[PDB]
């Protein structure tokens, strides 16, 4: 029924969750800025955007797994991962 | 160890050798025989003819018999005003009291 | 390929019989706690905590 | 401040409430790191066992096959008549016989009174 | 069909009344019987009328097999195996017509209740009666004389019954 | 009844002269002939017995038992065909053998009319069982499980024999219409108490009673296949019938001796319904669940009434085909995993779908599902109770309400949850276990349709 | 689920499990947006203002007193994801999960009836049976002499290995099966 | 796009299906054949006084033709 998912289209979302994310600078953003080492952020901040990625997906990320996942690369993995997305 | 003893040997897979077993024997036409007699047998002979047999049963048991006598007594006995039920199995007047 | 000695056994009293019991459960020695002896056929089966 | 959580049988005691999660020695990390290293092992045997190509059939679990021993078969040995369970077995084996004795006796004695002094009403009583 | 008796199955006149509308507006349940009569019940009574055709083809009777009376075990004397197995059988025989009597009032009283309907409590109190009569007289027969229940134990009973009533006629006229 | 008797002891040569692929085809053909032959014998009279000869006689009561036992033989036939692929040509003779044997033990049990010659095939039938389950058992605990129930068994019955010897000399007869006729009332003294002691625990020891019934898990979970499908559907049934046929002459003291075997009997069904709500092992809480409807029939015929013993006898009928059909369907899901333990293997209505249809059937059958007649005959049992005393309906629907638990306990563990990953061997199920539980199955349903046919001779 | 656990959790891990129950557990009881969005900058705001400290003893019993106060003001029924545990559509499809063991048992007509899909299939199982050994002897190579001390598993070092301990990983069901 | 579908093998369960059912109606359709042909044809005996001096069998005591045979 409802639409598949694509590579392309989680990465979308997830920078867009990320560029409407007021403690990052929408320019200097990409899918390899690690949110610690060249964004600034802390574990707080990391927090939030895990929570705000499991909002906009409409799915729980489990605290074991999203304690590691420092890049919006590795969060587009990880949701493609878990939803079987190859393409 | 303790004795010369075989090893515990692997359970043989019917399919492998016979992808169509019925799971009968190891030999495919007398596997293949064995269901055809038990399905046939049992199902078609058992099942089908001794359920009519039984269905068709005469009536042994009396019931309809019974049926009969008791619509014959009823119509005799409210007929002629007697009671549809006797008060006693037996008659007293051939059976003698202990005094 | 389980072996006599891998099956449980009695209440274990000295403190060798309990590490081998501790052994036996892939459990530790401080961890490994049995049923207390009353005689109710428990034996040396340890007394895990009563979660679900 | 708040009213406290007070544990039960059925109503364990969270984990975050313990208060022996906040009270950490050196000790008890060496035990939980013992306890993982235990887990690692026993994962990594059975991970061996279930990834193998050429294993067909059910890998047997020791811990399994132990506890229906021990729920089972390893009950009577380790049997010894104490006071508490001649008490125990004499109580929940015999006193519901004869309790329920009782009762039927009774209710049967009153039946059967009743029924010789013409009070009952058995009318349309003919199946039995 | 009626192939049964009337007086013993009986049933009180059936009074219909006759169809007096106050209204313009045509009947749909008429409307229904009109064609439910003509698409169910003429094929069936067409096809009923070709099976009855067939069968008065080759007519053939059955009968009711009539059972002589024989001594019973009041007559029976001790230890005499062959008249008391006659009369044991000839008493079975009695109960389960009996049991049929029984049948075929309480069939006589669900019908008149459903019957009458939502008067039932006065109009078929008639045949609460008999069933009264017939069932009180059926468990004084055969009451609770168990599983393995016989002529000789309706007997015993029997005699019980008589004592007991000429002892109380006794008492009370004496 | 030689029309089917012999028709057995001719299964024996040709069984034992049979090429050494066609001993199963054969004796399964024979069987299911020999079953169709039998089904005459349902047109039993109203009044009084088929009395064949001086020596074998049938009752309303005897032909669903013998159709029972001549129906379950090719059943077991064919289990044994499931479990015995790798046994030599002279054991499998020898297997089949026994099940025969078995068998024609059975039937002239059932058709016997003297109660002497009734005990010595009851008791003949002993040899067989105890070889078959010591013999072909799996486990260490068939030695024990056959000791068990043999001197349960005999320890029993020897006092019934006892007895029985004791009632001829005195009586002049042990035929079973003579003892019937000239019955006569039993006084209230030591002597007839011990006397009811003798026969009613004899078979009470076979039905099996509560406190008297270990032998009965210890022989069903240690026996094979075809061992506990004989066990839990036809031998069990040996202490009903001997119990409606023995208790003519006990009256009236019957009406006294009951009361504690109805306690225990009421108090076990609960027991064992509990025991089976915690059970590790699938044949354990099948065997219990047969202890606790065979209690049921005891209260039946203990309470003696014209409407319990229709229960018990469809009871009866309905738990034999009940039990032997869940025994073959555990037998199957062991045969796969080659293990009892219930917990082991799970998800198994994902792999195998039609084996969880005969699941839930079977288990609908056990709980008494409306209109079958296991609910026919447990009805027909608790209005007679209730009609004794009015808290054996709250016993019975406790009993009730504990059996539909675990009934689909069972049924929800096996069946449905997340297939074990590790069990990569479960292969799809074949046309015989298909047809076994096909078999199994119809007869209860067509009964249900046709109930007269068991409801024994009061109906 | 994918990462192997550690011994223990660490202050860090711990304070921030309890912060995301808190937003969790307020999201659920603020049920519209903006006012969850200012109560939950009112409770970063408290974790920031007890972010620096350097007493680790006053830390530990900050975090058990913010642990009695979440249990205390928690959500009876706090909201759940529905495929998350306890959720309303969590193990809905665990009865359509079938394994590919379960796939080779299939009849030869089933089988033809999909060619393409079973030449692959051999072809994984070709590679499955040739790495198996490798896979073994890596395992055995790093591990230390007392066993394994954590349930993480090593990469492939070489160019044609594979993970060891990959098979059903990989192949398992798809989450939505059928 | 689509995909595959993993199943346990339904082949074995069908065929015992189709042989069952075939086994069923191989005698099944001919009995109820033969019923109906006997209950249109060949109708139940109808009830009658026995004739005096008459003395009738067991299967003239019974009514449907089945059963009488
Ligand atoms: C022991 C405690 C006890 O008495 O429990 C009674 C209780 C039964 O409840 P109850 O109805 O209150 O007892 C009888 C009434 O009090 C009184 O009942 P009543 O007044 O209706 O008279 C009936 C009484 C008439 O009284 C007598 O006959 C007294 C003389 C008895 C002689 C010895 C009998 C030897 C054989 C017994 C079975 C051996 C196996 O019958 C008996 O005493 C029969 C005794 C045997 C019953 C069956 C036991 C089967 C095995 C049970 C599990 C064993 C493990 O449990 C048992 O009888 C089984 C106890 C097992 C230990
Ligand atoms: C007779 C049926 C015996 C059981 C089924 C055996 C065959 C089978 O596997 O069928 C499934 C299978 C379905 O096809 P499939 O999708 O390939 O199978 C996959 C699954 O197995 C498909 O399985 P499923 O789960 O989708 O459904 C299979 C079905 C199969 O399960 C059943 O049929 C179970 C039925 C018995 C339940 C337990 C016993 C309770 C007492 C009932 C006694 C009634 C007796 C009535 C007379 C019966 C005479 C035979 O189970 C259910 O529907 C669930 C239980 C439903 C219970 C309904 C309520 C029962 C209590 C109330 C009944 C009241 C009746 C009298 C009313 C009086 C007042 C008007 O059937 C066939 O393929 C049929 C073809 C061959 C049939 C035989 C030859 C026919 C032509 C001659
Ligand atoms: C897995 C699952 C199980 C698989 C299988 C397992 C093994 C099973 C083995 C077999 C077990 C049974 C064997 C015994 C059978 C037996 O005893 O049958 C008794 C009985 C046979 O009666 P009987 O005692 O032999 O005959 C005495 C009668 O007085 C005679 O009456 P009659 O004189 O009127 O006779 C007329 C004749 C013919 O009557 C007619 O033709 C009239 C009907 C149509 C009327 C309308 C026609 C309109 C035409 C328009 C045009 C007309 C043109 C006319 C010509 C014009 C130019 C001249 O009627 C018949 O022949 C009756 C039907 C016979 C069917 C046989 C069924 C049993 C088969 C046994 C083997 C089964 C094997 C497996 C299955 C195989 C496939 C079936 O069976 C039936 O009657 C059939 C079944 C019952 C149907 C009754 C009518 C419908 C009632 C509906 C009630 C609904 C209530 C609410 C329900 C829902 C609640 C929610
Ligand atoms: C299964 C193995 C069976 C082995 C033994 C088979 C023995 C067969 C003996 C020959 C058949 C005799 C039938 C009765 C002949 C008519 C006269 C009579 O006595 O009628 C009595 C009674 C009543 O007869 P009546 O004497 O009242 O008069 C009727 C009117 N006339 C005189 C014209 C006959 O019944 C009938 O007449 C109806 C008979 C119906 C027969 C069909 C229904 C049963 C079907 C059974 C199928 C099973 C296989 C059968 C194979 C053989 C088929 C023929
Ligand atoms: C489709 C879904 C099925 C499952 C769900 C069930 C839902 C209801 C389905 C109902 C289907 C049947 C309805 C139509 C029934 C027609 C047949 C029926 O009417 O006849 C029955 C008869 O059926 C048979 O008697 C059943 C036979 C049962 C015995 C079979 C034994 C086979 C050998 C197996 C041995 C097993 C041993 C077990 C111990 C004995 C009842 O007897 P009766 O109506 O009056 O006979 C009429 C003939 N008269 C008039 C001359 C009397
Ligand atoms: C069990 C422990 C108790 C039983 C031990 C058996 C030893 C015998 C003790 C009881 C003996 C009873 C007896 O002899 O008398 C019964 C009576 C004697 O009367 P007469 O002298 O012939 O004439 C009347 C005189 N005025 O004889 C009879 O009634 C025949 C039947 C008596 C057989 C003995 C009864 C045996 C007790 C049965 C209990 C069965 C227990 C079953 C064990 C099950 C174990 C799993
Ligand atoms: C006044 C209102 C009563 C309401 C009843 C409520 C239920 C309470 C009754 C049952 C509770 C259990 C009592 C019986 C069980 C024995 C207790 C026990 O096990 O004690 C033993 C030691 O044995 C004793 O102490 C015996 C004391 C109690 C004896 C009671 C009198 C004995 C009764 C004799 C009759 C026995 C047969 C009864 C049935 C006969 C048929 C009816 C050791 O106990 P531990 O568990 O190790 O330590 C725990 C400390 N809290
Ligand atoms: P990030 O990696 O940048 O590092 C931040 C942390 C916190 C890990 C620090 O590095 C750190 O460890 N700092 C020192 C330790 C510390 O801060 N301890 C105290 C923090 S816990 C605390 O203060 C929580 C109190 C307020 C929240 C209480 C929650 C109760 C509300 C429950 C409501 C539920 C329903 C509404």
């Amino acid at each position: 029924d409802a639409p598949p998912l694509t590579l392309e289209a989680i990465k979308d979302r997830v920078l867009y969750v990320l560029k409407l994310y007021d403690k990052i600078d929408p320019e200097k953003l990409s899918v390899n800025s690690h949110f610690m080492k060249d964004l600034g952020l802390d574990s707080l901040d990391q927090v939030e955007i895990i929570m705000a990625m499991e909002d906009e997906f409409g799915f729980e990320i489990p605290d074991i797994d999203a304690e590691k996942l420092m890049c919006p690369q590795e969060i587009v993995d990880y949701i493609a991962d878990k939803k079987d997305v190859y393409e | 160890i303790r004795l010369q003893e075989d090893p515990d040997p692997e359970d043989e897979n019917l399919y492998e050798k016979n992808p169509d077993s019925h799971g009968y024997d190891k030999d495919p036409i007398v596997d293949l025989w064995n269901m055809r007699v038990v399905f046939f047998f049992g199902f078609s002979i058992v099942l089908v003819l001794g359920s009519t047999f039984v269905a068709y049963l005469p009536d042994y048991r009396m019931q309809e018999w019974a049926r009969r006598e008791a619509e014959r007594l009823v119509k005799y006995r409210e007929a002629n005003g007697l009671p549809l039920m006797e008060s006693n199995c037996f008659d007293p007047n051939k059976i003698q009291l202990p005094e | 390929h389980v072996t006599k000695d891998m099956f449980p056994g009695p209440y274990p009293k000295t403190p060798e019989e309990r590490a081998a019991a501790a052994k036996k459960y892939n459990m530790r020695v401080e961890d490994y706690e049995p049923y207390p002896d009353d005689g109710m056929g428990y034996g040396d089966y340890p007394k895990l905590p009563d979660r679900s | 401040s708040f009213p406290k959580y007070k544990p039960s049988r059925l109503a364990t005691l969270p984990a975050t409430l313990d208060p022996a999660e906040y009270d950490i020695s050196p000790e008890t990390r060496k035990a939980q790191a013992e306890r993982l290293a235990i887990r690692s092992r026993l994962k990594r045997e059975y991970l061996l066992q279930y990834n193998d190509p050429n294993r067909l059939g059910v890998i047997e679990d020791p811990a399994l096959i132990r506890w229906t021993y021990a729920r089972s078969a390893n009950i009577y040995p380790n049997f010894r008549p104490t006071p508490k369970t001649s008490l125990l077995g004499a109580l929940f084996g015999i006193g519901p016989l004869f309790f329920w004795y009782y009762v039927f006796k009774t209710d049967r004695d009153k039946k059967e009174k009743l029924i010789q002094e013409g009070k009952l009403d058995q009318t349309f009583n003919i199946s039995y | 069909p009626d192939s049964w008796d009337k007086d013993v199955y009986p049933e009180p006149p059936r009074r219909t009344p006759a169809p007096a509308p106050q209204t313009s507006l045509p009947n749909p349940v008429t409307y229904l019987t009109k064609i439910f009569d003509l698409l169910v019940d003429r094929p069936v009574t067409l096809a009923r009328e070709f099976i009855e055709q067939q069968h008065a083809k080759n007519r053939y009777y059955y009968y009711h097999r009539e059972f002589r009376r024989v001594p019973d075990i009041t007559e029976c004397e001790e230890k005499d195996i062959l008249c008391m197995f006659e009369a044991e059988m000839q008493w079975r025989r009695d109960y389960k017509v009996d049991q049929e009597i029984v049948n075929i009032i309480q069939e006589r009283l669900k019908a008149c209740q459903q019957r009458e309907g939502e008067s039932y409590r006065q109009n078929c109190a008639k045949e609460l009666e008999q069933f009264t009569q017939v069932s009180k007289a059926f468990q004084d027969r055969y009451s609770d004389l168990g599983a393995h229940y016989s002529a000789r134990k309706c007997l015993a009973k029997q005699k019980q019954r008589m004592l007991a009533e000429r002892k109380a006629a006794k008492e009370a006229a004496a | 009844m030689l029309k089917i008797i012999i028709p057995t002891t001719m299964l024996l040569p040709m069984t034992w002269m049979s090429k050494h692929n066609m001993i199963w085809i054969n004796a399964t053909v024979h069987s299911l002939l020999i079953s169709l032959i039998s089904l005459s014998l349902l047109n039993q009279l109203g009044e009084n017995s088929l009395n064949f000869s001086l020596t074998f006689f049938s009752d309303s009561l005897s032909a669903p038992l013998l159709v029972l036992t001549t129906w379950l033989l090719p059943l077991m036939l064919m289990a044994s065909q499931s479990h015995l692929s790798k046994e030599t040509t002279t054991r499998k003779k020898l297997y089949i053998t026994m099940l025969i044997l078995l068998q024609l033990f059975l039937i002239m049990t059932f058709t016997a009319t003297e109660l002497i010659l009734f005990y010595i095939l009851f008791e003949a039938t002993l040899v067989p069982t105890l070889i078959i389950i010591t013999r072909w058992g799996n486990q260490t605990e068939r030695l024990n499980a056959g000791l068990y129930f043999l001197f349960y068994t005999l320890a029993g019955s020897l006092p019934l024999l006892v007895a029985l010897v004791y009632i001829q000399n005195t009586t002049g007869s042990l035929n079973f219409l003579i003892i019937h006729y000239w019955s006569h009332p039993l006084s209230n003294s030591w002597s007839n108490i011990f006397m009811w002691l003798a026969c009613i625990m004899a078979f009470m020891v076979k039905m099996p009673l509560y406190g008297l019934h270990l032998w009965l898990p210890k022989a069903h979970v240690e026996a094979p296949i075809a061992g506990s499908m004989v066990l839990a559907a036809v031998l069990l049934k040996l202490g009903g019938y001997g119990m409606m046929r023995i208790t003519t002459i006990l009256n009236p003291l019957t009406n006294y001796m009951a009361y504690p075997f109805l306690m225990l009997s009421m108090w076990g069904m609960i027991m064992t319904s509990s025991i089976c709500l915690r059970q590790t092992d699938l044949k354990s809480l099948i065997a219990y669940s047969s202890v606790s409807h065979m209690a049921l029939v005891i209260v039946a015929i203990m309470i003696q009434t014209p409407w319990s013993f229709m229960g018990a006898t469809a009871l009866m009928i309905a738990h034999g085909l009940t039990s032997s059909m869940l025994f073959c369907l555990a037998n199957t899901n062991y045969e796969r995993v080659h293990s009892r333990t219930m917990i082991l293997a799970r998800g198994l209505q994902t792999l195998l779908p039609l084996m969880a249809t005969w699941w839930l059937v079977a288990s609908l059958t056990n709980l008494a599902l409306p209109p079958s007649i296991n609910l026919i005959g447990e009805l027909f049992i608790i209005t007679a109770s209730f009609s004794w005393s009015n808290i054996t309906i709250i016993l019975m629907g406790m009993n009730m309400m504990i059996t539909a638990l675990y009934s689909l306990y069972m049924l929800i563990t096996t069946q449905r949850g997340k297939y074990t990953h590790h069990i990569n061997n479960i292969k799809p199920s074949f046309t015989r276990e298909n047809a076994l539980m096909a078999l199994h199955i119809l007869p209860l349903l067509l009964l249900t349709l046709n109930p007269k046919m068991i409801l024994g001779p009061l109906y | 689920a994918f990462s192997a656990p550690a011994a223990y959790l660490t202050h860090q891990q711990k304070v921030l499990r309890l912060y995301k129950r808190a937003l969790r557990h307020l999201e659920s009881w603020c049920v519209h947006r903006d006012k969850y969005r200012y109560f939950a900058c009112l409770m970063r705001a408290r974790f920031d203002e007890h972010k620096n400290e350097k007493d680790m003893v006053k830390a530990t019993q900050l975090l058990r007193q913010a642990e009695e106060e979440f249990w205390y003001g928690q959500h009876p029924q706090p909201y759940i994801f529905p495929e998350s545990p306890g959720g309303t559509s969590y193990e809905r499809y665990e009865c359509y999960k079938v394994p590919e063991w379960c796939l080779d048992d299939w009849h030869p007509s089933e089988k033809a009836m999909y060619p393409d899909y079973f030449a692959k299939r051999e072809q994984w199982k070709r590679l499955r049976r040739e790495s198996w050994e490798r896979e073994v002897k890596q395992l055995q190579e790093e591990t230390p002499p007392g066993g394994p001390r954590t349930e993480a598993l090593p990469p492939a070092r070489k160019e044609g290995d594979l993970p060891p301990l990959w098979w059903h990983i990989v192949t398992r069901p798809r989450e939505r099966p059928m | 796009k689509r995909l595959f579908i993993i199943k346990p093998s339904g082949f074995y369960d069908r065929r015992f299906l189709k042989l069952m059912r075939f086994y069923i109606l191989l005698t099944g359709i001919p009995v109820a054949i033969g019923i109906t042909l006997v209950n249109v044809f060949i109708g139940e005996a109808e009830l009658a006084d026995i004739p005096e001096g008459y003395v009738p069998e067991h299967w003239e005591y019974f009514k449907h033709p089945i059963s009488r045979w």
